[PDB]
């Protein structure tokens, strides 16, 4: 699978790019 | 759940 694979990655990528933006 | 869950290996 590839759509469900990257869609699982991207959904948590935000929590690792947008939350880390607050020195996390 | 899915009828054919993917697996490793």
């Amino acid at each position: 699978p590839v759509e469900d694979l990257i869609r699982f990655y991207n959904d948590l990528q935000q929590y690792l790019n947008v939350v880390t933006r607050h020195r996390y | 759940g899915p009828s054919q869950p993917t697996y490793p290996g």
